[PDB]
């Protein structure tokens, strides 16, 4: 993977060193090019990963995810070239610095081999971030918005970090070939409890997961409109990678001590979707939408099933593409009325018609019109949620009508209705956001052309 | 302070040091602690302000009680063993009695009322000195003792230091007297490892000197001693208080820094050691020395305080001084942690 | 361990108490400093003594070398904090407090 | 020119960097002799070659 | 690549990695009875060394 | 090489050329009172060199080139301000103290490293310990309110206290009706909006706070515009004097050491200018500030250390 | 786990019995990552004294990466000459003591009665 | 510490009385610890009042530990079955609200019954599985 | 009620203000020595005979 790896730290000088005005030409081009080499990552076997090296590996779980990454990252060079016209050069290619820097770290993180290198590149993504959502941030509380989204993921992380060291000296070896293949039962031991949990928390606090959450619409809301994308399209979904991998060896136990977790968040995303109904501010409810989101997902990796698996893989990529347009159609709004209350700009139709396409299968996407990626994620969870218990249909079969009850509610309380005639400042719609909703909807489309690419090892 | 007494009077701190870690005579030991006692006293008081004489003051005081409850420590091994070589103690009241004396030295559990103010009333030049130096000779003595050690208090006393060091440091804003906290958690860590591998402890101390070196020049770049006066250097010095990020964000062993290399590698060694709640709690309260690390890293430069007119000319001049290694300080106390598997050159 | 070793073992442990509970005196706080040297160095040479450690009887001796030595220390920096300050009560040096 | 007095170091110090090239080659060949010999003493050592 | 590019790659990385495994349990077990019995290369802590003893006839005959 | 602790070890001393000919001296006299010529023409005569007025453009000169900066990168403030309208809520007439200040402190500064490196005593027009004169006259008249006042001596007594006072100086005593007269004789505009009470309340203050306390650090030369005009007996009293009462005698070789370090290095010196105290001529805006240093970039040879700036020069920058 | 072990002369950094092992390589990816060190020391001294950071004085920075690259590999001569110790004393001591490290027979999977855990 | 030990010489369950002894005294022996530390870093007024608050201390202590170990031994008890987290972890609120009544408030007593009700519960935990906090060196 | 009152004070609050609330007693000493070397002394005391850490 050094053939992704190594241009991509080779950013790093051509970015320091390029001209006070080629930055963002220069360092969105070659990260296309970046996302050109990594899409022949699409390729997988059978059942074999492909294991390049003995310290990187993938499968059809990492790659996806990888490309999502690599993908993204042209994608909020443009998004950020609005907000960071007013800044000096040297720190202007800190900002590009830190963004590729989490690139790095991510495809590091997808494709590790062992658990333990995993853990680092997987934490360390917290550092670039920590940067964007503080330094960068627009707001007094985006103080308190780092230390909440630190501290949170922190929390658990070292338990599993004290785990993970104890895998080593028990098993022998933390890589995950060798684990999945030496795999062996794991006994009910009240210790073991503790074993699977210290494993458990550190992946759901940052997937987030209902009560353990609140870092999400603390930062979310809050960071950067750059930072704010790769947090909901990607660095979520981190929880997920991790959580299909650590399960391999977590068994039987999964069946006992799944059920708190579950109704927590079987009951979570119902309640968190009736929070996104009734916000006030815009970026609040797309926050508050991708936990909803990504609880469906903690329920399709939990109950462990193949079907699950792969809903549960096709709803992590569709939802990190719908997540990052909303938040990217959140910022274009706040950019013009430099708020975020939904109610302030209503009915914006008659003004921006191409945006108000933009929000329709945004928004749409966020329904999951049929057959969007994202009923195909879940859709799968609904079947295997079935087959585990009949009685789950009416819960998240509500919730997503709840979600639906929403997700045309800004559409009406932005687009629909009539301007504000003291607002004169919605200028034309300049076609640099313009044409970033359109690199995000389109591989959508593409992907449900073929969806066959985005299931996961279990296709 | 004439210069050439000042370099003699250091060279006896280093010369004091090196005897402890040299001698394999107990009485040679407690000399080397003598010797580096007497010489640290003129050092610390050495702009002669109010606050440095009592700050040299409780110093002396905590260490001499150190080095007599030592040399008694030592009389009584003496006494039912007839032996001086530093191999372990035949009587356990004389390891009993060791561990606090050589503890008020390095300043761990309860017997840590004196490292803060000592820290703040003396300058940053021998608040340096003493926060990296001096734990040299006390730790050799723990590393060479290790064996006939009583397990039960010396984890206790790592312990206390560690939760006493991060919930101290979270209502300090002179930066000498979180910084002294904060040495004081990273002295729990360090003695936490040493009953099970000496080889660990050393590490640690390796990091924490690089650490605090590097933090400690930084802020006599910067020429601020508390968390205000340190606030306007953004104005004046933008790259010092942003490389102060990183540091502190290693102090804090946030990783891929280097700083995760002490927490990392020692917490793999205790489970090693069927050590798991322990492990754990450390690995809890290490959050506290972080808050107040990026309590500092937002009142730097991650947010850009109020500045001083009077900052004109003072960016027309440029820093005389010339610390060094400084670049390369940072180097170690920031990325080696690909260069991990180098702590069997100290085994 | 008969009970001259008693007494002055016991003798140590109020020189440790004495100088742990400084009432308001940093004068009469030495003084319990260099009264735990007595001790030692009684317990020292009655060791070496009654052991015939003859190379060792010097022990004794280099821990008076480095006793006056560290005594010495102390009163220097006695004389200061009397002399800014006044006395030598151990309680008007809480400047340090913040 | 700009500043009126000499900056301190307005020109190179030729003692200075040209001890720093000097030390740096020694520095080069000391490691590329000492990894020869390192080599040579490998191979029959062992009695590889 | 054909698929004997990743079979035999994963042969080679299963296997050095199995070896690695086996031997840091075998590691923990070594270095967990080598300190506790003592009777191994490491581990042996330094005691008196006996060529320091002297064995010159001294004043008492009785020794 | 620089004087640093190496010299001092080598044996390089500054005792040795302190003699009677190490003079720091400078006439201390009244707005327009003629001292500048009463201290050049000391200058002159007594050997010692001539330090102007240190202005608000004195670091400007310490710095590069010498040209005036521009009044926002170098003061904020500037004088036409003080005189025309010294009544307003931005409080450009502190911002002028403030800065004022600083430049003393330097012009003094450079006035050690003249006498501590060759031994050869210096002339200045008034000193450090003459800004307070015009910062109490200030007061009296209705300027800044106190609480700049109040910081004034704070941050006074903490940049001056490892500052010797000067070997001696000179009052020349001119009449304030006469100085009134003569301000108003020359014709600057801005001397025209000058409160005739302000002239006195800088003469008060002359001999009411400075002169007394000036009388146990140097000798007092009180010289009436009567006693000044005439160059010589100004200067033949400062040979016959005896500079013996002062803190210069007992000053050995370690408190040089102590002293040169201190002043080598100008950025402890004025690290207490800057003291983290919020006032409403001192505190410049985040974002204000942050421009303004931005500000300070772009000039030629304010974006490296001196000798590496390029961009005017500095060749060889490769290997410098 | 190394400091008692016989023959230990102390303070003598690589041992003349180590020069029976392979030298690192000069590629090695160890030894080149601490040659960036002193690459980035480099920068980071500019960057403090005010200097013109990449294309400043390249005598002072190329001082940083050459004396890294050689404290880099004596450092390196000194981790596999402790690790091959380690695994020098491994297999004397399993050979040593054959009894406490039993060989383990065969016992295929096609006789084991692990079950099976239903995953519904 | 052999007073500590005393509570694992009498089996949980029975010897109710003499296990609200021993929690009893450990409770108040640990409360001597921290009255005898605040006593002395914090200042005194007064002998009257430095042993009050040297009683004050040692009342919530020796309560504590008097409540855990009744609710111990009765859960087991009632119950028969001496292998049980929750019979430590009604000492909770057993615990919380009467140290929150000790010094009456609703705020301190109520967040309280958690933090020691599942540090009862794990100490259960170790006390029934092999764990070791202290553990010595193995390798 | 649930998610911006109860969540934020059953785990982040809660745990934030108990670290405030005793950061200041471990922090607010008056700096006397007479006091220090006491607490000393009971740490002493308790190290052993008490707690028998030497036995
Ligand atoms: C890790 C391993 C590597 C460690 C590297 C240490 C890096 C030190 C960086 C210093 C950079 C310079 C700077 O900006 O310095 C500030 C600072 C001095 O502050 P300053 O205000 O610039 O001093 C002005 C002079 O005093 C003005 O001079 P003066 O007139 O006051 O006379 C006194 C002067 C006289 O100096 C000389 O004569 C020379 O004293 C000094 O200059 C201090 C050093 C004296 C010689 C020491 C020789 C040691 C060998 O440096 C120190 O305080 C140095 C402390 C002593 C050495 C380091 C001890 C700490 C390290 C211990 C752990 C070692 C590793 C263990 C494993
Ligand atoms: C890079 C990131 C990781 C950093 C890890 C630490 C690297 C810095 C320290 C390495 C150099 C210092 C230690 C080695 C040295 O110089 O001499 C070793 C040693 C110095 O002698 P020594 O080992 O007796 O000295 C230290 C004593 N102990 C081990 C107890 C701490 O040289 C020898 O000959 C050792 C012989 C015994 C070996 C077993
Ligand atoms: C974290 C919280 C961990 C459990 C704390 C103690 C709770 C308790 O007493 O539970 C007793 C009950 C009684 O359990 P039980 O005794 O019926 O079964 C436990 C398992 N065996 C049979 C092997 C001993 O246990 C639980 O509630 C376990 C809950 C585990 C999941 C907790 C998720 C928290 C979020
Ligand atoms: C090992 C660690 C655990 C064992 C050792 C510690 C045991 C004692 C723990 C309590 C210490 C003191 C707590 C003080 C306190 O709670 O004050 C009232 C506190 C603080 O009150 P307050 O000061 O915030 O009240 C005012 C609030 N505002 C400012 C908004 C008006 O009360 C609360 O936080 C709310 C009620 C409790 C809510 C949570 C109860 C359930 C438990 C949740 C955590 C479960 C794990
Ligand atoms: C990850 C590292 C960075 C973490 C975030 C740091 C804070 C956010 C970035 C902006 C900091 C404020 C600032 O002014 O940054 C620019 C500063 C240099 O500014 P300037 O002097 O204009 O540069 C001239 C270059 N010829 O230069 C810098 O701030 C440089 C920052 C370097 C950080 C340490 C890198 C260590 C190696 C990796
Ligand atoms: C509260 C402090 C812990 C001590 C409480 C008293 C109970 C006790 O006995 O603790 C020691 C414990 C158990 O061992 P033992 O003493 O033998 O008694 C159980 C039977 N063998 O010794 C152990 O090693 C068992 C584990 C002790 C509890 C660890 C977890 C504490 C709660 C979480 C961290 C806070
Ligand atoms: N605020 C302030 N103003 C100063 C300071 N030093 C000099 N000035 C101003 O410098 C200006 C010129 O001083 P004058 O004494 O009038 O100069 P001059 O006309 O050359 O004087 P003579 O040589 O006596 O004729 C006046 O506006 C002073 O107030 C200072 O430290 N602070």
């Amino acid at each position: 993977m050094l053939k992704i790896i190594i241009p991509t730290t080779m950013l790093l000088p051509m970015t320091w060193m390029s001209k006070h005005n080629m930055i963002w030409i220069n360092a969105t081009v070659h990260s296309l090019l970046i996302s050109l080499i990594s899409l022949s990552l699409l390729n997988q076997l059978g059942e074999n990963s492909l294991n390049f090296s003995l310290t990187f590996f993938s499968d059809s779980l990492s790659a996806p995810l990888l490309v999502l990454t690599t993908w993204l990252l042209p994608l909020m060079l443009m998004a950020s070239q609005s907000h960071l016209s007013k800044e000096t050069t040297t720190r202007k290619k800190l900002y590009i610095t830190m963004l590729i820097l989490l690139q790095l770290f991510l495809i590091m993180t997808f494709t590790a081999t062992e658990l333990i290198l995993f853990y680092i590149l997987f934490e360390a993504t917290l550092v670039p971030t920590l940067i964007i959502i503080t330094r960068w941030g627009n707001q007094t509380e985006r103080l308190n918005a780092g230390l909440y989204f630190l501290f949170y993921t922190l929390a658990g992380s070292l338990p599993l970090l004290v785990a993970l060291v104890y895998i080593q000296n028990t098993t022998g070896s933390l890589n995950f070939l060798i684990i999945h293949y030496w795999s062996h039962p794991l006994s009910n031991s009240w210790s073991n409890i503790f074993m699977w949990l210290a494993c458990i928390m550190a992946f759901m606090v940052k997937m987030p997961l209902y009560g353990l959450h609140l870092w999400l619409p603390k930062a979310h809301v809050e960071a950067p409109i750059a930072g704010s994308m790769v947090l909901a399209a990607v660095l979520l979904k981190l929880g997920g990678y991790g959580m299909m991998r650590i399960t391999t060896i977590l068994n039987p136990l999964t069946n006992y001590m799944a059920y708190p977790f579950l109704m927590l968040s079987m009951w979570g995303m119902i309640m968190t979707s009736s929070i996104c109904l009734r916000q006030t501010d815009l970026k609040s409810l797309i926050a508050y939408s991708s936990v909803s989101h990504m609880a469906l997902v903690i329920v399709a990796i939990m109950i462990q099933t193949p079907w699950s698996f792969m809903g549960a893989t096709a709803l992590m990529i569709a939802h990190g593409l719908t997540s990052s347009m909303l938040f990217c159609l959140a910022n274009t709004n706040y950019e013009r009325v430099h708020s975020r209350t939904m109610i302030l700009a209503r009915g914006l139709q008659t003004l921006l018609p191409l945006m108000a396409t933009w929000w329709l299968m945004a928004s749409l996407t966020n329904l999951a019109l049929p057959p969007s990626i994202n009923l195909i994620g879940e859709l799968f969870i609904i079947t295997a949620s079935f087959s585990w218990s009949n009685i789950t249909i009416i819960l998240m079969g509500m919730n997503m009508m709840i979600t639906a009850l929403y997700s045309l509610y800004m559409l009406i309380t932005t687009q629909r209705g009539k301007y504000t005639h003291h607002i004169n400042n919605i200028k034309a719609s300049f076609t640099r956001e313009n044409a970033l909703m359109a690199l995000h909807i389109l591989p959508l489309l593409l992907l449900t052309l073929n969806p066959k690419m985005i299931l996961g090892p279990l296709y | 302070m004439n210069p050439i007494i000042y370099t003699t009077l250091i060279m006896t701190v280093m010369s004091g040091t090196m005897l402890v870690m040299i001698s394999s005579h107990w009485l040679l030991i407690w000399i080397g602690f003598e010797m580096n006692l007497l010489a640290m006293i003129p050092v610390l008081m050495k702009n002669f302000n109010p606050r440095a004489t009592e700050a040299a003051t409780k110093y002396f005081l905590t260490q001499a009680t150190a080095s007599m409850m030592l040399m008694m420590a030592i009389i009584i091994n003496l006494l039912y063993s007839g032996q001086w070589t530093i191999t372990k103690m035949f009587n356990p009241v004389a390891m009993t009695m060791m561990t606090m004396a050589l503890a008020m030295k390095l300043g761990l559990s309860p017997f840590h009322f004196w490292v803060p103010e000592v820290t703040q009333g003396i300058s940053l030049q021998a608040g340096l000195l003493l926060l990296t130096w001096q734990k040299l000779a006390p730790l050799s003595v723990l590393c060479q003792i290790s064996q006939s050690i009583n397990p039960n208090l010396m984890l206790t006393m790592a312990m206390l230091s560690i939760l006493i060091g991060g919930w101290g440091g979270l209502n300090q804003t002179q930066l000498r007297k979180i910084m002294a906290y904060s040495s004081i958690a990273h002295m729990g860590w360090m003695t936490a490892v040493l009953p099970y591998n000496t080889t660990m402890t050393i590490l640690n101390l390796l990091i924490y000197i690089t650490m605090t070196l590097a933090m400690f020049m930084l802020l006599i770049h910067s020429s601020a001693t508390t968390t205000l006066s340190l606030s306007h250097t953004w104005n004046k010095m933008p790259v010092i208080t942003s490389l102060m990020m990183v540091t502190l964000l290693s102090m804090g062993g946030l990783p891929p820094l280097s700083g995760f290399m002490p927490k990392w590698m020692i917490i793999q060694e205790m489970t090693k050691n069927e050590s798991i709640i322990m492990p754990t709690l450390m690995a809890m309260t290490a959050l506290l020395n972080l808050y107040f690390y990026m309590r500092l890293a937002y009142s730097s430069s991650l947010t850009m305080f109020p500045s001083t007119n009077n900052m004109k000319m003072k960016w027309q001049f440029e820093h005389t001084k010339q610390m060094k290694l400084l670049p390369t300080m940072i180097v170690l106390s920031t990325l080696v942690l690909p260069m991990t598997p180098a702590l069997s050159s100290l085994n | 361990m008969p009970l001259v070793y008693m007494n002055i073992i016991m003798a140590f442990a109020i020189a440790l108490a004495g100088l742990l509970m400084y009432r308001s005196h940093l004068m009469s706080s030495l003084l319990c400093l260099e009264g735990m040297m007595l001790s030692l160095f009684i317990m020292s040479t009655l060791i070496i003594l009654n052991t015939h450690f003859t190379l060792a009887n010097m022990m004794p001796i280099i821990l008076l070398v480095f006793a006056a030595c560290e005594a010495a220390l102390g009163l220097s920096l006695l004389v200061m904090v009397s002399n800014t300050y006044g006395t030598d009560y151990v309680q008007n040096l809480n400047l340090l407090q913040c | 020119k700009f500043y009126i007095r000499e900056p301190p170091h307005g020109s190179p110090d030729w003692l200075k960097v040209g001890l720093t090239l000097g030390t740096s080659v020694f520095l080069w060949i000391y490691l590329i002799k000492q990894h020869k010999e390192d080599v040579l003493e490998y191979k029959r050592r062992n009695g590889l070659e | 690549d054909g698929p004997e590019k990743n079979y035999e790659k994963t042969m080679a990385i299963l296997q050095i990695e199995a070896e690695k495994a086996e031997l840091r349990l075998k590691e923990l077990e070594v270095r967990r009875l080598m300190r506790a019995r003592g009777d191994g290369p490491w581990y042996q802590y330094p005691t008196i060394d006996k060529a320091l003893i002297d064995h010159s006839p001294k004043t008492t005959p009785d020794n | 090489l620089q004087y640093g602790p190496l010299a001092f070890v080598l044996g390089e001393r500054t005792t040795r050329k302190l003699t009677e000919t190490s003079k720091v001296i400078t006439v201390d006299g009244n707005i327009c009172s003629g001292k500048g010529r009463l201290a050049r023409e000391i200058a002159e005569k007594l050997g010692l060199r001539h330090f102007p007025e240190a202005g608000i453009h004195y670091a400007d000169s310490t710095t590069g080139d010498g040209k005036p900066l521009d009044v926002q990168l170098s003061g904020n403030c500037s004088l036409e301000k003080f005189y025309d309208d010294p009544k307003s809520n931005d409080g450009n007439s502190y911002r002028l103290q403030s800065w004022l200040y600083a430049s003393r402190l330097l012009q003094y500064a450079d006035a050690l490293e003249h006498l501590l490196s060759t031994g050869q005593g210096v002339v200045l027009e008034r000193s450090i310990y003459s800004d307070f004169v015009f910062l109490e006259a200030m007061y009296r008249q209705g300027f800044i309110r106190k609480q700049c006042v109040e910081h004034y001596n704070e941050v006074k007594k903490v940049t001056a206290c490892e500052y010797l006072p000067p070997h001696v100086v000179v009052y020349v005593d001119v009449p304030v009706p006469e100085i009134q007269s003569r301000i108003q004789k020359k014709g600057n505009p801005h001397e025209m909006k000058i409160t005739a009470a302000y002239l006195q309340d800088i003469e008060n203050a002359y001999k009411k706070t400075f002169l007394p306390e000036m009388s146990e650090k140097c000798e007092v030369l009180q010289y009436s515009a009567r006693e000044a005009e005439d160059a010589e007996k100004v200067v033949e009293d400062i040979e016959y004097l005896k500079c013996d009462k002062g803190p210069w005698p007992d000053q050995d070789d370690r408190t040089f050491h102590r002293l040169r370090m201190l002043v080598q290095n100008k950025l402890e010196v004025l690290n207490y200018t800057t003291i983290p105290v919020y006032l409403p001529e001192i505190t410049i805006g985040a974002h204000q500030s942050d421009r303004v240093f931005q500000k300070f970039t772009e000039l030629p040879g304010r974006k490296y250390s001196p000798g590496y700036n390029e961009d005017v020069g500095d060749k060889w920058i490769w290997l410098k | 786990m190394m400091s008692g072990r016989p023959g230990r002369v102390p303070l003598q950094f690589l041992p003349n019995e180590a020069r029976s092992l392979p030298p690192p390589k000069l590629t090695d990816p160890r030894l080149v990552y601490m040659g960036f060190l002193g690459y980035c020391s480099g920068l980071i001294d500019n960057a403090i004294r005010r200097r013109p950071v990449v294309s400043a004085g390249l005598h002072r920075q190329l001082l940083y990466v050459t004396s890294f690259v050689f404290f880099g590999y004596y450092l390196l001569k000194r981790q596999d000459y402790m690790y091959a110790l380690r695994d020098h004393d491994m297999f004397a001591y399993v050979k040593s003591h054959p009894e406490d490290f039993p060989e383990k027979d065969k016992k295929t999977y096609g006789e084991i009665l692990e079950e099976f855990h239903p995953v519904r | 510490k052999t007073l500590l030990h005393k509570y694992s010489d009498i089996p949980e369950g029975t010897e109710c009385h003499r296990k609200a002894y021993a929690s009893t005294s450990i409770g108040g022996a640990t409360g001597l610890i921290v009255s005898a530390y605040s006593i002395a870093l914090k200042p005194p007024a007064s002998f009257l009042e430095g042993v009050a608050r040297t009683g004050r201390y040692t009342f919530t202590s020796a309560a504590i530990g008097a409540i855990f170990g009744l609710t111990s031994c009765i859960s087991a008890q009632v119950r028969e079955k001496p292998d049980d987290p929750l019979n430590y972890f009604i000492g909770g609120c057993a615990g919380g609200l009467t140290l929150g009544a000790r010094t009456r408030s609703y705020g301190i007593g109520a967040a309280a019954c958690a933090y020691m009700g599942l540090t009862a519960a794990l100490v259960k935990m170790g006390q029934l599985e092999g764990w070791q906090v202290f553990a010595e060196p193995k390798v | 009620l649930l998610d911006l009152i109860w969540l934020e004070t059953i785990l982040p609050k809660t745990t934030s203000f108990i670290q405030m609330k005793m950061s200041i007693m471990v922090s607010n000493q008056k700096g006397l020595i007479k006091l220090y070397f006491l607490s000393f002394l009971i740490t002493i005391m308790i190290s052993m005979t008490l707690f028998n850490y030497h036995e």
